[PDB]
């Protein structure tokens, strides 16, 4: 269960509308996520279409290969995610450009439709369609499949100096990614936390790993109400970090030490 | 009954690896915490 | 009343307490938790001193103010974890007992010693000696297979 | 060479629980092999009891050689270490 | 639009580099450290808004205090490379430039990647030292994070004094790998020790020492 805890800057954290803006920019959305159906037509006349449904759409709009790639976007998921036909087509342009023509219907239309044409190829369109659904990224940070809006109760001193509670909004996400999410404007880049300490070591270094390792062990022990004195968990994590990298408590870690052979062979 | 019978061996293995990882760690007379190689694990036990 | 020379000590006392509170609240314990595992319990030591010397009544104490401030400040230099005169050791010795010194100073503050606990001369010197003896006894013993 | 001079000894001046246990046992053992006892023996004739009596009067004639991690050592007599 | 995010990330990377230089002991003027984003856009972008990396390079010297502490501290040259993919062609002119102007240390920020063939041209340019950084990795200054305590490199005299106090061989201290993010940030070389003062819930303050491999 890889997970990030993403605290937000104070001015944003007490305004739910601004936090939702941050939410939609972090969340990974592919083209596959918003696509309801794809179609392959034989449309031999480039200026017209056999499809009566797209008749009024393409005829008024206009005022290469005969094979047509026609994909339909789902209105509900496009509306919720706050995506426009334009910006979806923009991302397509940079990765496809001149090779693929792009034509979109209007949002007022009964069905939201995007037409594509190339400018033996029966299978090449199936391979391209596979290539499209598997790689086009519309926005967001890769690896962040879902973002949760979580309320934190954090104790902060008053102006009078008395400790009072204070509700603040933060985010929590599925998947693992720390470096890219830290850089995102809006995110408090000095406090973002991940429950994968392997990733922490690559981003923040060994001393941050010592603190993160302790936090994750303590959370496990303290959960069923138990309490173990600090020095014991502290002792375990110093052993796990003394070499500068994470030495696992398995044969592959323990027996890579310069300890005597009789000691090592007894494990 | 299955859980108690199964997961007792899971935690039994956990304790065995932990003991072998840590068995040689001793407090020395200068206050440092060291293993049998004399590597420093903590400069002062428990930081206090 | 009026003694500016005695006020210089009490100002330095309160300034010390302000440093501690600022250090602990902004660096050590950000979330405000103020109950923590610590050695050499002081609440129990004081209420035992109240019993041995019958520290009840309304009588006025003969325990002077400079004895209190200098007594407590001299105590914090005798809480030896590491011995030796090397410059690095003294820094390490001071670091090891930083949290505990704050705890002591927070209890053996001038108003509390006189108004709340009501110690006299005999009892207060005893309290210092006991803290000093019990802190040594609470050090981990070399050889312990931790 | 390895020995540290008396004025420069740095280890703790209190007898540790481990040093205490070893001293009592070793001295007890020597008494049961008829070593000369340095205190008056009254009614308490067990080997461990006599050794504990000698400890309480600071009369055990032994020296602790405390090894430091580098191999050097400080010799401390049990006559001079403070016992709680 | 999208041009603003390029400038913004690059501007943030620049503030991080200055912080890096400051922590290593070099002198940076109190006007260049606090340079706002607006002034930055005016000076660096074209009329079309595209930034010119070669105008961002700069030179710095050690403060008198740092020179007192570390007598091995020379001149530092910071350079942003205009070529996204750094090939054999780019590295030759860079190594030549460093030697010609006799810079002691050079920090090389690249844009996208550094080919493994070009990665072998780095240790061949000694006793000068070359440190490379990916522009992504500098957008956030990681030392401002809660979980990263303040690292301070020990001087050679302080190090020797430390080893005698604990009577220890250099190989007995805890270690930090050279490619660790905080070691790279400080430009640590093999044999140097960092001192780490970090918060402790049992004692308040605790000094930890690590030596760099």
């Amino acid at each position: 269960t890889p997970a990030l805890t993403v605290y937000l800057d104070r001015e944003i954290a007490l305004d739910i509308e601004k936090a939702k803006v941050i939410q939609s920019s972090i969340e990974y959305t592919t083209l596959k996520n918003v696509t309801s159906a794809t179609e392959i037509y034989y449309d031999p006349d480039p200026t017209s279409t056999v499809i009566e449904e797209d008749f009024d759409t393409v005829e008024a709009y206009f005022s290469q290969s005969p094979w047509l790639l026609r994909l339909e976007l789902d209105r509900a998921r496009m509306l919720d995610k706050q995506l426009t036909m334009n910006q979806v087509a923009d991302k397509i342009s940079e990765v496809f450009s001149d090779d693929l023509f792009v034509m979109w219907s209007e949002d007022n239309a009964d069905k939201l439709i995007i037409r594509c044409r190339v400018i033996e190829e029966d299978q090449m369109l199936k391979r391209i369609e596979a290539h499209m659904l598997d790689l086009i990224a519309l926005r967001g940070i890769p690896g962040i499949s879902k973002v949760y809006m979580v309320k934190h109760k954090v104790s902060v001193p008053d102006e009078s100096g008395e400790y009072k509670n204070e509700e603040l909004w933060a985010l929590e996400t599925d998947g693992i990614n720390l470096a890219e999410v830290m850089a995102v404007p809006g995110v408090d880049s000095s406090r973002t936390y991940s429950n994968s300490f392997v990733e922490i070591l690559s981003v923040l270094g060994i001393e941050a790993t010592r603190s993160s390792l302790y936090k994750e062990i303590l959370n496990v022990i303290a959960f069923d109400g138990s309490y173990v004195n600090y020095r014991h968990m502290a002792l375990l994590v110093d052993v796990m970090t003394s070499r500068g990298y994470l030495m696992a408590i398995t044969r592959h870690g323990i027996n890579r030490a310069d300890t005597g052979a009789l000691m090592r062979c007894s494990f | 009954l299955i859980d108690t019978a199964v997961k007792t061996a899971e935690t039994g293995y956990i304790q065995r690896r932990l003991v072998k990882a840590l068995e040689d760690i001793m407090v020395h007379y200068d206050g440092t915490t060291r293993n049998s190689l004399g590597d420093i694990i903590q400069f002062l036990y428990g930081e206090d | 009343l009026g003694d500016v020379e005695l006020q210089k000590e009490l100002n330095s006392e309160y300034e010390q307490l302000v440093s501690d509170r600022k250090f602990l609240r902004e660096i050590v314990f950000v979330n405000g938790d103020h109950n923590w595992p610590l050695p050499v319990n002081l609440r129990r030591i004081i209420q035992n001193a109240q019993q041995i010397f019958h520290l009840d009544r309304a009588k006025a104490s003969d325990l002077t103010i400079p004895e209190i401030i200098h007594g407590v400040r001299d105590l914090c230099k005798k809480l030896f974890v590491l011995r030796g005169e090397n410059e690095l050791i003294k820094e390490a010795q001071q670091n090891a007992t930083s949290l505990f010194q704050c705890l002591v100073r927070a209890r053996l503050a001038t108003r509390r010693i006189l108004e709340e606990f009501r110690l006299n001369r005999d009892a207060f010197e005893w309290v210092l000696g006991t803290i000093e003896a019990q802190f040594q006894r609470s050090l981990v013993h070399p050889g312990e297979m931790v | 060479e390895l020995a540290i001079l008396k004025e420069e000894r740095t280890t703790t001046p209190y007898l540790t629980k481990y040093e205490r246990a070893r001293i009592l046992g070793t001295r007890a053992l020597q008494i049961s092999m008829n070593a000369p006892v340095l205190v008056d023996i009254e009614g308490e004739t067990d080997p461990l009891q006599i050794a504990m009596k000698e400890l309480s009067q600071r009369k055990i004639p032994l020296v602790i050689r405390r090894y430091l991690p580098d191999g050097s050592y400080e010799d401390w007599g049990c006559d001079e270490l403070i016992v709680d | 639009e999208d041009n603003n995010r390029i400038i913004s990330r690059l501007w943030r990377s620049f503030r991080t580099v200055k912080e890096m230089a400051a922590d290593r002991g070099y002198f940076i003027s109190q006007e260049e450290m606090d340079q706002s984003l607006e002034e930055f856009r005016s000076k660096i972008c074209d009329s079309m808004g595209n930034p010119q990396r070669k105008l961002m390079s700069f030179l710095a010297n050690p403060t008198p205090e740092a020179l007192e502490k570390y007598s091995d501290l020379g001149t530092l040259w910071v350079e942003f490379c205009d070529e996204p993919s750094v090939g054999i062609k780019t590295m030759r002119n860079f190594c030549l430039r460093i030697q010609e102007k006799n810079f002691s240390t050079g920090i090389f920020i690249y844009q996208n990647n550094i080919t493994p063939s070009a990665n072998k041209m780095i240790p061949t340019v000694s006793p000068a030292i070359i440190e490379t950084f990916q522009e992504s990795d500098l957008v956030v200054n990681i030392t401002h994070h809660e979980l990263v305590p303040k690292h301070i490199r020990l001087s050679d005299g302080e190090k020797s004094q430390l080893l005698q106090r604990y009577k220890l061989k250099e190989s007995q201290l805890p270690r930090i790998q050279r490619e660790d993010p905080v070691a790279r940030y400080l430009g640590l070389k093999r044999g140097q020790v960092v001192k780490i003062i970090r918060r402790s819930e049992t004692s308040g303050r605790y000094a930890s020492y690590r030596i760099c491999l």
